[PDB]
RNA sequence: CCGAGGGUAGGGCCCGUGACUGGGGCGAAGUCGUAACAAGGUAGCUGUACCGGAAGGUGCGGCUGGA
RNA sequence: GCUAAUCCCCCAUGUGGACCCGCCCCUUGGGGUGUGUCCAAAGGGCUUUGCCCGCUUCCGGAUGGGCCCGCGUCCCAUCAGCUAGUUGGUGGGGUAAUGGCCCACCAAGGCGACGACGGGUAGCCGGUCUGAGAGGAUGGCCGGCCACAGGGGCACUGAGACACGGGCCCCACUCCUACGGGAGGCAGCAGUUAGGAAUCUUCCGCAAUGGGCGCAAGCCUGACGGAGCGACGCCGCUUGGAGGAAGAAGCCCUUCGGGGUGUAAACUCCUGAACCCGGGACGAAACCCCCGACGAGGGGACUGACGGUACCGGGGUAAUAGCGCCGGCCAACUCCGUGCCAGCAGCCGCGGUAAUACGGAGGGCGCGAGCGUUACCCGGAUUCACUGGGCGUAAAGGGCGUGUAGGCGGCCUGGGGCGUCCCAUGUGAAAGACCACGGCUCAACCGUGGGGGAGCGUGGGAUACGCUCAGGCUAGACGG
């Protein structure tokens, strides 16, 4: 961070030749504004990755993926 | 990828070396008028000054020499040949 | 037409040039009262005649050196020192104007 | 040289020049030296065409060159009528 | 002194305020040329030069308007309004083009000019303007 | 003061403060939530009011209000700010244009819908 | 463009009758005779005090819905009137006057003047021999306002013509019956028009 | 010779940022007391000095905008 | 190595011109003259014992430029001292030309509270916007000037450049090699990308106007003329017109009697945006050719990107409406919902279970292909007050003297005539604003004419006041 700038267009630099890459915004408490990629594969990932770190300098972390969780409470 | 500006640069390495070699045989004979005049020498000096008068006046036909870049060195040169002289006098053949 | 202006010689200290302080008065243009301006010129004096004190006209010329472009006209009146003296003061009251 | 030429005014399909001695080097709407006369191509008034004869002839004979246009304009004044 | 004109305006304001049949003002020549148009045009009655303890004054001759009705019976003044216009502090002048026009002509602008002191009315008659003295209606 | 003392001294021409100034000085800027909640009001009102603080194009980082009833906002919404502070909120000089990058338009509704960034119904 | 809706409404609400019809005006059918108080829920309660400023606004809409102009136009011919010399309430007035779908309805040509409007938007009318179909066209005085022939034997312009056929014209204008041609002589004067309308609360109006 | 600039060394100004720190503004219903407004319960205020959790208290002289 | 010329050089002629010296006039290096020296030229077409275009030198003109000078040109004094090519001199160098522009030598000077030096910001003007004016704000388009062409330096060629699409070097960057080296400069027109709230076609045509070259034919001209896209602005125009119930339904309100939307709709009549058919432009008459003489004059033909567009005639269809507002300011009010919630808010303030202030509804007001909002400028703000303000207690008299610069100065005469006033004259470009008229069916837009002033230059005049100089006076001031 804020490298976010260089992430975020790295991803979008590099979808305009990636069918099957999709990314969206996600946040977290650490580490901050990240994105939430679907991939076709696990050595669909393995590549993006590698364009990101090679070809764009980023360094990055893969994490999680997490979900929106609904609650319905009382109301 | 072109031009005939290419044109005007090759023509005008020519007159460059037109107009130096013109310039320099103008400084030279200049200056060798004003030495002799310094010693007195005054036949050779008057000689080399009408030369350099000549040179001078002929650079200023074309492009090398303004009209009055040629006039303001004829101007310098007879000053300093003629005063030079002064100090001991006489001015044989052509010139003043 | 070549400017013609008149005042006084404030400065000698120079081969061949006079300071010639010149004033000029005019209302300003959003008051109205009348102020007065003035303006040093540094003028040309080819036989140093012209010395402290000596109220002159100066004409506006070909350039004589930098800044130098006025030469003085005609003598006007002679031994004003009151001007020059006016002007000193006013120099001198600056040595107090600092920090 | 300097020359006597069309400078359009007008708007857009509606041309109105003025025939205008100025030097050749400058834009055709900028600075002119004089306005002698002016000319309105599509004859929408009844003197589309004035031109004042004495100054058209100063400039001619201390050397201002008419473009094509202005000469037969300035022809079809007389001003050329020996 | 700084401004004896002005002293004189206020010397007459002063003076009609309190309804006073005169008032001495020190005398200059100046000042005689303006009472003159303040007489000759019946802002005043007059005035005549005097000694007061051997020394030259201008007295005036002040004017007012009848005894009024009512509760408090003073009367109207004749010299409304007179006020300086240039001064030391800011001198004021104006061309020919530029005089004034006091009150819609029911009163008056006084000038110096180099044809003499002249009303607003003068002053564009003769074609003059000058140093705008004062305004009086 | 004296006529001389004007000359002297002039008059000061008294220069207007910029209300706005995380604009600099456009009439609107982009900027992306890092901060959506809702803030409360200083007396004498009381309610829940919905707040976002937005890191903008412009470098600044400004709390907008998001106005009207219901929003879409979260934490990485891409946003558009004018200017207009809420008088009740200290801090919160702009507000959010409804309808615009990830805002959307207040839902139901019928009146003023050009504020609130509400297409006409069919 | 112009207003277009119900116009009954509008001389309701200005508590006058703004004859924006013609035929239906004169009769007892009209909503002034029948109902005159303004439009919608609130119409029968009791007035309020106006407003000075509601009384010159009330005052201007009442001009300006006479001739059915935009305020957009409204506001350039007084602002021309007040810019112009002469008193500007009279030429505001005679600048309205001097319109060419009004001289068309003052004339006879039509029975109101948003029909005058449509006359000459159709090409129906005249100025001076040739086709003028623009509705606020500047009529000049001595011009000659005429029905264009190719529609000249037109069942519309027949009937109402036919209806002038006695009717006199302003003082300020002539007509040619069956010739189907007037003129403007000269610009009208104030006394000409006996408009329900204080003009100078207009000028009061746009001076706010 | 001069010369873009590169370099070496030393100054000056400005901006950004900084553990920590100073006070400031602001914030619907926190804690402590009650200094001022009515000889506000010690008339108030004041410049300086010293002291005290805090307002403040006290001294010296001043003001009346307190008798 | 070959070779031509309107390429280069040399000899000649010298109308003239340049330079040194003398002399005359003139007065900064302007003009005349004498002797000495020095300086020219180019040919091409033709119908040919003549014409056309070139060519050399000179003087004058015209135009355009360089340089210099007076005056005006933002913020901070919490920037107060600055200056060694610095200021001047002498002689040189350089240039078309003055000058410390450059250099050598000599002198010790130059500048600054009337703001030097430093910082910050900024291209400047005609104008534009606002304003009652005065003033304030601004410099987009168009016109004028200046500056710059990736960043920096440099000079060459030339009438002119230190040259955007010419050259050289260094740097940053990008791109190509075969490894030696090499390529590039859209702040031209389109266009891409990036940044951004946001800003257009990789269009058409040289028909017109203007430019360059050519004897001309003609050639090139992203100048320009147009077309395209964007309600961005202004102007014009339409979504109909007339009739048509004490008055449908629906919907809202209701004291359930009634009121409202509303002549609004329906429906009758008739007009005819769109669209269809036919026609169909102005802008284009010069260049050129012919007679004459290549001239004046006469006569003649060619040529349209826009565009099969505008526009005209004929036919012909009832045919987009929206947006803001309705507590006060401020034009427009009722019902429901909600219950300090949700929400509104420019200010005042509104919401705490009966809200004309929130949300919806019906009605209404405003404007209408628009309407609102945000940003900013002037106004309202005499709220920086020149016009046009204040300072006992509202903000605001320095703690009090003494005094420097400065500002200001009683009564009388003369000289000057700086301020000031007058008159004449020059300049105040064009566009724009204003008035008048005229051209597009109107208007916007455009054309022709007209009045402009202030300011500044020149010349003439005036002299009351302010000034200056000279001289007085005794009333202010000081002394005895
Ligand atoms: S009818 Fe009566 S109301 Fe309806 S328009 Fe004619 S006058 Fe106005
Ligand atoms: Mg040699
Ligand atoms: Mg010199
Ligand atoms: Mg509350
Ligand atoms: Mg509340
Ligand atoms: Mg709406
Ligand atoms: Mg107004
Ligand atoms: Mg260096
Ligand atoms: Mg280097
Ligand atoms: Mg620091
Ligand atoms: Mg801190
Ligand atoms: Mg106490
Ligand atoms: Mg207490
Ligand atoms: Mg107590
Ligand atoms: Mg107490
Ligand atoms: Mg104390
Ligand atoms: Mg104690
Ligand atoms: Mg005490
Ligand atoms: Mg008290
Ligand atoms: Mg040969
Ligand atoms: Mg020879
Ligand atoms: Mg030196
Ligand atoms: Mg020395
Ligand atoms: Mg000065
Ligand atoms: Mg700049
Ligand atoms: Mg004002
Ligand atoms: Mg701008
Ligand atoms: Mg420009
Ligand atoms: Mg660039
Ligand atoms: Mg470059
Ligand atoms: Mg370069
Ligand atoms: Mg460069
Ligand atoms: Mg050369
Ligand atoms: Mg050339
Ligand atoms: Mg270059
Ligand atoms: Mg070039
Ligand atoms: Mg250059
Ligand atoms: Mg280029
Ligand atoms: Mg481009
Ligand atoms: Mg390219
Ligand atoms: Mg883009
Ligand atoms: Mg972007
Ligand atoms: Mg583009
Ligand atoms: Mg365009
Ligand atoms: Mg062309
Ligand atoms: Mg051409
Ligand atoms: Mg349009
Ligand atoms: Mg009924
Ligand atoms: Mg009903
Ligand atoms: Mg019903
Ligand atoms: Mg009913
Ligand atoms: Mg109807
Ligand atoms: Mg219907
Ligand atoms: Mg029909
Ligand atoms: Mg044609
Ligand atoms: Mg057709
Ligand atoms: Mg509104
Ligand atoms: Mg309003
Ligand atoms: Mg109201
Ligand atoms: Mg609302
Ligand atoms: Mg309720
Ligand atoms: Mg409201
Ligand atoms: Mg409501
Ligand atoms: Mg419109
Ligand atoms: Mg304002
Ligand atoms: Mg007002
Ligand atoms: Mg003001
Ligand atoms: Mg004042
Ligand atoms: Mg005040
Ligand atoms: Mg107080
Ligand atoms: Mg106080
Ligand atoms: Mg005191
Ligand atoms: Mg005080
Ligand atoms: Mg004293
Ligand atoms: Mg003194
Ligand atoms: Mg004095
Ligand atoms: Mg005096
Ligand atoms: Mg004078
Ligand atoms: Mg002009």
């Amino acid at each position: 961070s804020g490298d976010y700038g260089k992430l975020r267009d790295a991803l979008e630099k590099l979808k305009l030749n990636d069918a099957a890459l999709t990314f969206e915004p996600e946040s977290s408490t650490a580490l901050g504004f990240g994105f939430r990629c679907g991939f076709l594969g696990l050595l669909h990932a393995e590549i993006v990755q590698e364009r990101l770190e090679r070809e764009f300098g980023l360094s990055l972390i893969a994490t999680a993926p997490s979900v929106v969780y609904k609650v319905r409470l009382k109301s | 990828r072109n031009l005939s500006a290419l044109k005007r640069h090759r023509q005008s390495l020519k007159r460059r070396l037109r107009n130096k070699a013109k310039k320099s045989a103008i400084k030279t004979l200049s200056k060798k008028a004003i030495q002799l005049a310094q010693e007195g020498k005054a036949e050779e000096a008057l000689k080399i000054m009408r030369k350099a008068e000549s040179l001078i006046d002929k650079a200023a036909k074309g492009s090398t020499l303004h009209k009055n870049a040629a006039a303001r060195r004829k101007s310098r040169l007879m000053r300093k040949v003629r005063q030079l002289l002064e100090a001991a006098g006489a001015p044989l053949i052509g010139g003043g | 037409p070549k400017k013609v202006l008149t005042g006084v010689v404030v400065s000698d200290k120079m081969q061949k040039t006079v300071t010639v302080l010149v004033e000029r008065q005019f209302p300003h243009p959003l008051y109205g009262k009348v102020i007065k301006r003035s303006k040093k010129y540094l003028a040309h004096d080819p036989e140093e005649k012209y010395k402290l004190g000596d109220v002159v006209e100066i004409i506006e010329s070909r350039p004589i050196s930098k800044r130098k472009r006025f030469r003085v006209l005609r003598l006007v009146e002679s031994g004003r020192m009151d001007l020059v003296e006016k002007y000193l003061i006013r120099r001198q009251n600056y040595e107090s104007l600092s920090k | 040289m300097v020359k006597i030429r069309l400078a359009r005014f007008g708007s857009k399909h509606n041309p109105h020049y003025r025939i205008v001695v100025t030097d050749a080097r400058r834009k055709r709407d900028g600075k002119y030296i004089e306005k002698i006369g002016y000319y309105d191509p599509r004859k929408t008034t009844p003197d589309w065409l004035k031109v004042d004869v004495e100054r058209a002839r100063y400039w001619l004979s201390v050397g201002a060159q008419p473009t094509d246009t202005a000469r037969r304009l300035l022809r079809q004044a007389g001003v050329f009528r020996q | 002194l700084t401004d004896p004109i002005a002293d004189m305006l206020t010397r007459i304001r002063n003076a009609t305020r309190v309804y006073k049949e005169s008032t001495d003002v020190p005398a200059s020549r100046f000042k005689e040329e303006i009472l003159r148009i303040l007489a000759r045009e019946g802002f005043i009655k007059g005035y005549e030069r005097v000694d007061v303890d051997g020394k030259p004054y201008l007295r005036v001759y002040l004017k007012y308007g009848p005894r009024r009705q009512g509760p408090d019976p003073r009367p109207e003044q004749v010299i409304h309004h007179i006020r300086r216009i240039s001064k030391p502090g800011r001198r004021v002048y104006v061309g020919v083009k530029e005089i004034p026009r006091v009150r819609r002509g029911l009163g008056i602008a006084i000038l110096s000019t180099s044809k003499g002191v002249l009303t607003d009315r003068e002053a564009r008659k003769l074609g003059v303007g000058g140093e705008l003295i004062c305004e009086v209606w | 003061p004296t006529i001389n003392q004007l000359v002297r001294k002039g008059r000061e021409k008294v220069r207007k403060k910029s209300k706005v100034p995380a604009l600099k000085g456009a009439p609107f800027r982009r900027g992306v939530c890092t901060v959506v909640r809702t803030v409360t009001p200083k007396k004498p009102n009381s309610a829940l009011r919905k707040v976002a603080k937005v890191r903008l194009t412009s470098g600044y980082e400004v709390t907008a209000y998001i106005p009207g009833e219901g929003h879409n906002l979260q934490e990485h919404s891409v946003v558009l700010i004018r200017g207009g502070r809420v008088k009740d909120l200290p801090g919160v000089r702009y507000h959010i244009v409804r309808g615009v990058y990830d805002a959307a338009g207040v839902k139901d509704r019928k009146k003023s819908r050009s504020k609130y960034g509400t297409k006409k119904p069919k | 463009g112009r207003y277009i809706g119900p116009v009954c409404r509008l001389c309701r609400r200005e508590g006058v009758k703004l004859y924006l019809k013609g035929e239906r005006c004169y009769s007892p059918k009209c909503a002034m005779e029948r109902r005159p108080y303004p439009p919608g829920q609130h119409g029968q309660k009791r007035a309020r005090r106006p407003s000075d400023y509601a009384v010159r606004l009330r005052e201007k809409q009442k001009l300006r819905r006479i001739y059915g102009i935009s305020e957009r136009q409204f506001r350039n011919l007084f602002e021309e009137a007040s810019k112009k010399k002469g008193v500007t309430g009279s030429v505001f007035l005679g600048l309205l006057e001097s319109r060419l779908d009004n001289v068309v309805y003052r004339l006879g040509f039509a029975v109101s003047r948003r029909q005058a409007r449509q006359l000459v938007r159709h090409g129906h009318i005249t100025v001076n021999g040739r086709r003028v179909d623009l509705p606020s066209y500047r009529v000049r005085p001595g011009d000659e306002i005429a029905v264009a022939e190719k529609s000249r034997n037109l069942e519309l312009i027949r009937q109402n013509l036919e209806a002038m056929k006695g009717r006199k014209v302003g003082p300020w204008l002539s007509l040619d019956v069956e010739g189907m041609k007037g003129k403007f002589l000269r610009l009208p004067d104030r006394e000409d028009l006996a408009l329900p309308v204080n003009e100078q609360l207009v000028i009061e109006f746009y001076s706010r």
